[PDB]
Order: structure tokens, then sequence, then C-alpha cells
């Protein structure tokens, strides 16, 4: 019990000059004292200079409690301080839990608040770890892993091979994750091989939205203002799917924040510091998707205002059987409808009752 | 041959798109003049002739199929220059002239290529800092730019569909700036320009003889912009002007309609000694009835109202930077979340917060230009954070406001921007007209999708150099 006291009169002594080990031993202390001794620890200058023990007993310190404004602040100077000593130290460093207390601090509020001395430490020690840039790819890989889109963001814009690893977007995309994120991996550059395996992921766990912001990189060109969903082998078609492929012209552009690039942007200056120291869809394919019906469209959501304008309709290599009266009669702007290598039995007459068809196949 | 091209997916934004095969069943229509002779030996530069044919082909769509003619004279179809300039490099008769495939490659693996949509050239004339834009969505799509010569002004008219011009020396003295004023309700589109002398003269595209002179004012003109306050409001338009005295005339578009029309309101914002430059439309719709201008080392912002809200002091910029360039007037002005300021005779952009009043960062084109002068000329930015420098030695920069990092530096095209700003044409396609020297004058016209296009095919090209890669060392493991 009297190692609280003790520490009190060891702040006191590291003032001398030449207090050098005593490293060895607060070590032990802050191992048996989770609370009251952590709060002190801030005295720990620059000793020892290897062991890892150390380090992890620094960092699960800091996480343990998480809560206490000077204790972060101490020891995030102090992490900063034996970073500076040997850049080694960054490397076991975010090896062992340093995302699970960076990631953690700077996505709780971390801005709206007069913290801009603290701020600027976790920039200065962001900036210190990121140098080589393979421990940015496991940064990247563990802030994937967890649903914070907040910080993703962040190691984008920095610079960070979205395309290193069962790509990173398979990874996203198969535990449940959110629109932000998925969003920001596609937005960066990613193989499209590795895309297309994450549209079929996403296809078994049925899931709208994150098929949406797939389908939206793969099979949209807005120039030509057509879908191209040519050859993926969607088994199936649901009106939820296609409803952000088209226009929609009731959305607008809005920037909802702007926090993660003002906080790339000081990291980087850091950094230097530190090295210096109408217009509708007019087309839509849906050749050789393995489809088997199209009755999933009928009164559809949203899709079926924006059909009323469609001007061509590829539906061939596919395996239907009918074409759906209410679709005819919805698709009032067809001029060329293509349907051969599907598998009919009797003509449906009725196809021909649409106002403007002029190319029948 | 056209015949023996495969494509496998119509989608532009695709690794692979078209493949050749040789489908083992030299023809009239694309025999090389050398293979055609037939008193040739083979050479890799024989197949230059085809390509640059199948080049022909596909920018004719096949016209040809169904010493060879101007593409765009011979059939209908848009200049797209710079690959009618290699179409005319490659089909040459000296097999040395051909280009080697790699060179081909490289040549086309520009992105300038894709986004560089028209180019004109002047005739032998003064170069024209004047340039409009044209409103009408209609076949006609001209521009006003302006030049003189003489004590007279004089302005000149080019249609960009017909390709032809018609300049005469209308003004009694020298024009500097020019402003449109389009109002579709009374049919009534007018062209406003400023004398040196101090007068102004209106005229209407309809009729070119409706010619009258505003009220004078005491110093020369410097610039001229006319204020549409939204298409969804009822308020009304103003022709705003700002002159070397720092008066700020607004002429009121109705007005001006009469010979002889008196300005409404004048502001003395500054004087001989700091005169106004320019005058800026803020990019967000959260300030747009707030209106921006550069007087000399001054910058105001006023409301709809036309009185001052904020004044902004550039005597503060030189104590980071250098003096001597900061101690000079303002010449480009850009309204966003952030003002972009670029000044007289410097080589360094500004950038200033409209709430504090106070730099925010710098950008150092010098050391841009110097990665591959350096005065910056002029400034336009677009809605996707993307923002366009033009430099005084022929260059121009594209940088990105999520990171202000550079995209690409663009050359070899003109010897010195002097205006460059958006415009629309009859098509409603959305483009950038940039003026440059060559002394010659050169208009150029770009896709404004050039950072995204530039982004698009550089992923692109790593993407097939990768695959190719990957599967030439799976075939030989
Ligand atoms: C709708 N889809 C279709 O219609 C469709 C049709 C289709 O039919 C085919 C087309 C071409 C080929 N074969 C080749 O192209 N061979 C080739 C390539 C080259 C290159 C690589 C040098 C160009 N050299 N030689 C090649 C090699 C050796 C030869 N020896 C003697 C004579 C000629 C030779 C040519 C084929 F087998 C099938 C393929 C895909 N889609």
């Amino acid at each position: 019990g009297i190692q609280k006291c003790g520490l009190k009169v060891i702040s006191s002594i590291v003032h001398f000059p030449d207090a050098l080990g005593a490293m060895d031993s607060v070590l032990h202390t802050l191992q048996m004292y989770p609370d009251d001794q952590e709060i002190q620890c801030l005295g720990l200058s620059l000793i020892g200079y290897t062991g890892h023990l150390l380090a992890k007993i620094l960092v699960s310190s800091l996480y343990r409690f998480k809560d206490v404004a000077e204790i972060q602040t101490k020891g995030f100077q102090t992490i900063l301080a034996i970073l500076k000593l040997s850049a080694s130290f960054s490397k076991l460093l975010v090896h062992h839990s340093f995302d699970l207390v960076i990631f953690h601090q700077m996505s709780s509020n971390i801005m709206e608040q007069k913290d801009q001395q603290f701020l600027n430490l976790c920039c200065k020690c962001f900036a210190k770890v990121a140098m080589d840039d393979y421990l940015k790819n496991v940064m990247l890989e563990r802030a994937c892993d967890q649903n914070n889109s907040i910080m993703v963001e962040c190691l984008l814009l920095l610079g960070a091979d979205a395309n290193q690893a069962s790509s990173l977007i398979c990874q996203v995309c198969e535990k449940e994750s959110s629109p932000k994120l998925v969003e920001l991996l596609l937005n960066s550059g990613s193989r499209e091989q590795d895309v297309r395996k994450a549209l079929t992921i996403s296809i078994g766990k049925g899931d709208s939205q994150i098929i949406s912001l797939l389908l939206r990189r793969l099979a949209l060109d807005v120039a030509n203002n057509s879908i191209c969903l040519g050859g993926f082998c969607i088994g199936k078609v649901e009106p939820s799917w296609l409803g952000p492929l088209f226009p929609d012209k009731t959305s607008n552009l809005r920037k909802q924040t702007n926090i993660a690039s003002t906080l790339a942007r000081m990291v980087i200056r850091y950094q230097m510091k530190s090295a210096v120291e109408r217009e509708y869809i007019t087309s839509l394919d849906l050749s050789a998707n393995e489809l088997r019906d199209i009755d999933a469209l009928s009164q559809k959501c949203c899709i079926s205002v924006h059909l009323e304008h469609l001007e061509k309709l590829e539906l061939h290599q596919n395996a239907l059987t009918s074409f759906p009266q209410q679709l005819c009669e919805t698709l009032k702007s067809l001029t060329h409808l293509d349907l051969h290598s599907n598998k009919f039995t009797s003509f449906p007459s009725y196809l021909l009752k649409m106002s403007c068809i002029a190319n029948l196949d | 041959k056209p015949h023996n091209v495969l494509l496998f997916t119509l989608y532009p934004n695709a690794a692979i798109i078209a493949k050749i095969a040789d489908y083992g069943i030299g023809t009239p229509g694309f025999r090389a003049p050398e293979v055609a002779r037939g008193n040739v030996i083979y050479n890799q530069q024989a197949d230059v002739y085809s390509f640059g044919l199948l080049l022909y082909d596909i920018l004719t769509t096949g016209g040809r199929i169904v010493k060879l003619p101007d593409p765009v004279k011979e059939y209908g179809c848009a200049p797209w220059p710079m690959v009618e300039k290699l179409i005319k490099q490659c089909l040459k008769e000296n097999p040395q002239e051909r280009p080697t495939s790699a060179q081909v490659f490289d040549i086309l693996n520009s992105a300038e290529l894709v986004c560089l949509t028209r180019r004109i050239l002047l005739p032998k004339n003064v170069i024209v800092e004047c340039m409009v834009a044209t409103h009408h969505n209609s076949r006609n799509a001209s521009i006003w730019l302006g030049c003189g010569h003489t004590d007279r002004g004089q302005l000149s008219f080019l249609d960009l569909n017909t390709e032809g011009y018609t300049s005469e020396e209308v003004a009694d003295s020298r024009i500097l700036c020019l402003a449109l004023v389009h109002l579709p309700v009374e049919k009534e589109s007018w062209i406003v320009s400023g004398t040196q002398s101090g007068t102004l003269l209106v005229i209407n595209t309809e009729d070119g003889k409706k010619r009258h002179t505003l009220e004078k004012m005491t110093d020369s003109v410097t610039c001229l912009y006319c204020n549409s306050f939204s298409k969804q409001s009822k308020q009304k338009n103003f022709l705003l002007v700002g002159t070397a005295d720092g008066k700020l005339a607004i002429f009121e578009d109705k007005t001006v309609k009469l010979k002889g029309a008196a300005p409404l309101k004048i502001l003395n914002i500054g004087n001989v000694s700091t005169p106004l430059m320019c005058l800026s439309e803020s990019t967000n719709s959260t300030e747009r009835n707030v209106m921006w201008g550069g007087c000399g080392t001054k910058i105001f912002s006023f409301s709809n109202d036309f009185t001052i809200q904020k004044l902004i002091e550039t005597r503060t910029s030189q104590l980071f930077s250098y003096a001597a360039f900061s101690d000079s007037n303002i010449i480009t002005v850009v309204v966003d979340t952030a003002l972009y300021i670029a000044k007289q005779n410097s080589p360094v952009v500004e950038v200033w917060d409209k709430k504090t009043e106070k730099l925010c960062g710098l950008i150092d084109c010098v050391h841009f230009l110097r990665e591959v002068s350096g005065r910056v000329k002029t400034l336009c930015l677009q809605k996707n954070t993307a923002l366009w420098i033009g430099t005084g030695g022929g260059h121009i920069l594209l940088l990105d406001l999520s990171t202000r990092r550079l995209i690409r530096v663009i050359y070899n095209f003109c010897n010195s921007v002097r205006v460059m700003m958006t415009a629309q044409l009859g098509s409603l396609k959305n483009v950038m007209l940039v003026l440059g020297y060559n002394i010659q004058s050169c208009l150029t016209v770009w896709d404004i999708n050039l950072p995204h296009e530039v982004q698009n095919l550089e992923k692109h090209i790593e993407v097939r150099k990768e695959l190719a890669e990957k599967m030439r060392r799976t075939s030989v493991e």
C-alpha cells in the first residue's frame, strides 16, 4: 500500500539531474496498481534506452480506464517521447493494441471540444506512426474489421492501398457493415474482380443498400444514361436495388461532415513539418444474368415512374418464360426490346400493346 | 481491319473492352502502301499505317466502309484534334516518319487526348483577353472575343459551329472587358463593353445597329459582371461594373435599354491608389446573395442590399510571404467555403477564411512547375472540388480541393494563358474554354470531366498493366 506515496516521492526526485534501473520497479507497481499508480505514471521518462511487456502494460493502462482526461494526455506525451527515442517502437505499438484505444478516443466526439492541444498531440502521434506505410495498411484492415467509417476516410486520404489483401472489400461486405464504409472503399481504387466477388457475397446475404452501392460502380455510365448489368449472373432482380441507380432528381448534394478531411489535412501538415524538422436512364441491359422471372417488377418502389422513360431493355440470353403484362403497360416508351435466347412457349400477344414499340426480337 | 477486332463489353470503364484476332481465313481497303507496292520487306512500322487506317475508320464511324480526305470535312464528326494529328503523323509515306508502337501507345495514354474536344486557331490579329459565353442553347453557339490595335475599339464574333468569325472596329475607344445580360421574358439579349475613355456600348446580338452609349465615369473601366439572383427568385438582375477610380456603379438591366441610361447607385470603395479589379459570385447556394470583389488590396463582400458585409485587408499577407509580390492588386478571386486569391505578377495563391478573415493556406505554383516565370493569371472552380489554375507561362494546373494535391500539369499547347472560364455549348454540355499565346492566339476547349478522366485512365491503365504482368508470369510459370 505504501507504493502510492512512494511514487509521490519518486515524482519528487525525477526532477533532479542524473536520476539514473527504476523502470523495472515502477512497471511492476503499475501492473499491481491499475488506477492510482497510473494516475502518476506520467513521471515515466526515457528509461531503458526493449521488453514488449512494458509497452503492453502502458497501452493496457491507457485503455483500461480510457475516460480520465489527464492520464490520456499524459500517456500520449509519454508514448510520443519513447517513439522519438526509437522508431522500432512504432511497429510493436500498432501490433499489440494501439488501434483499440486510438480509434476509441478519436471517435468519441473528439471534435466540438476545446481540446486543441490534446488533438495536436494525438495528430503528432499519428504523423509519427504514419511512416512505414505497411503499418497504415494494417491500421486500415483493423479499422475495417470494426464498423468505424469516421477514421477509414482519413486512412484513405493519407494514402493506403485499399487493394492490399480475400480482398478488403469482400471482408467488409461479408460482415455487417455500414453504407458509408463500403462507399469510401469503392471511391478509392479497388480491383474490379474484388468488387465482383463482393457483389456475389452481398447477393447471398440479401441487403438492398450494399447491392445498390456496388452496382452504382460496376454497371452505371452516367454519360450514356445506361445500366449495363450484362453477365453478372445475378440470379434474381429486385426494384429496391435498381432504385438509387436511376437519377431520382429529388436527391441533392449535401456535405454531411468534414471532420475527417480536416483531420487528414492537419496530420499531413504535421508529418510534413516533422520531415522538415431530367436526363433519365434510357437503357437497361439485363442480358445473361441467369434470370428466371421478372415478376418482382410490379408497382415498384420508385422504379415504376422511371421505367416509363426507358428506351431499350436487353433481356436476351436469360431463361424467362413469360413477360409480365403489368410491365408491358408500364413501359410506355420502349423502342428496342430484346428477348432472344430465352425459353418461351407462346407469343404474348399483349407485347404489341406498347405505345411506341418499334423493334421486337 | 475493323472486321478483325472483337468487343467484349460496351461499358467504357472496363478492364478489357477490345481484342485482336487473326481469323485464319493485304485487303484493298486497308493495304499499307509498302505492302500494296510489294517491293518491301516486313517491318514493325508497316502495321502502323493499318493502325492509322483503323483510327480513321473509328473516327468516321465506318464512313469509308460504306492522300485520304480530311476526316472532319469528308464526313461530319467532332474534331477531337490530337487524334487527327496522330492520324496525319502515322499515315506518312516515309517509313521512318511512322512512330514506333510504344510511342503510339504512350501518346494514346494521355488523358488530354480524350479531354481535348476542339481547338480553334484565330487568324493573325491582336490577341483577345476579352471572352464571353453564349446562353443560347440553339444552333447559335458563339463568343464575343475582342481586340484593340488602335485608339478605337474593335469586336469579333466567332461561331464555334461554323468555325468562322467576323471582326469590325465599332467602339470609339478600346474595349477591356465585356458582360452579357439575358432577359428571355422580354427576349432581350444584350452585350455591354466598356471604353477606356470611360463610356460603355450596349449592343443587341439580334441587330448590330442597336448601339447606344451610357453615362461617363472619370477613369477607364476595369471589369464588368452580370449578376443573376438565381432562376427561382423574383429578384431583378443587375449589371455590375468596376472602374479604376474605385467606382462600383450598378446599371439596371431594364434601365440600359433606353439611350443615355443613368446608373442607379455607385459605391466609392476604392480610388486610383487601390482600383477595383474583379468580381465573383459564391459557388455555394448559402452565400449566393453575398457578392465578393477584389478592390485592389481590399476584398469587399456585400449583400443584395448593396451594403458591405465584410472587408479583408491584403496587407497582412507579406508578414509570411515575400513583400514585393504581396504589394500588388488582386487580379482574380474565387468565392467558396475558403477564398482563393491570386494577385498581379505573383506565383503564389492565398487562402482566406470568410469567418476569421485570416490566411488559411498557401499554394506555391513555383514548386509544382519545378517538379516537371510561374506567375498565375486566372482561376476557375467547379462543383466537384477541382480547381483549375492558369499560369503566365502557358501551363494549366489541376488541383483537388479535398487534398490540395496536384492532379495534372498541362502544357505544349499555348505560350501564355490569358483568360480561362467555363461555358455551355448548344448540346447542353459543360466545357472549359482556354485562350493562350502562340504572337498567335489559340483557343482550346476542354472536357469538364478532366480530373475524373485523368483518375479513371490512371486506374484503368494500372489495372491493365497489373493483369498483363500477372498473366504473363502465370504463362511463364
Ligand atoms: C460473337 N463472338 C464471336 O464471333 C467470336 C468468334 C471467334 O472465332 C475465332 C476468331 C479467331 C480465332 N483465332 C485467332 O485469332 N488466332 C490468332 C490470333 C493472333 C494474334 C494474337 C497475333 C492476333 N494470331 N493468330 C493466328 C495464329 C496462327 C495462325 N496460323 C494460320 C493462320 C492464321 C493464324 C492466326 C479463333 F480461334 C476463333 C472467337 C471469339 N468470338
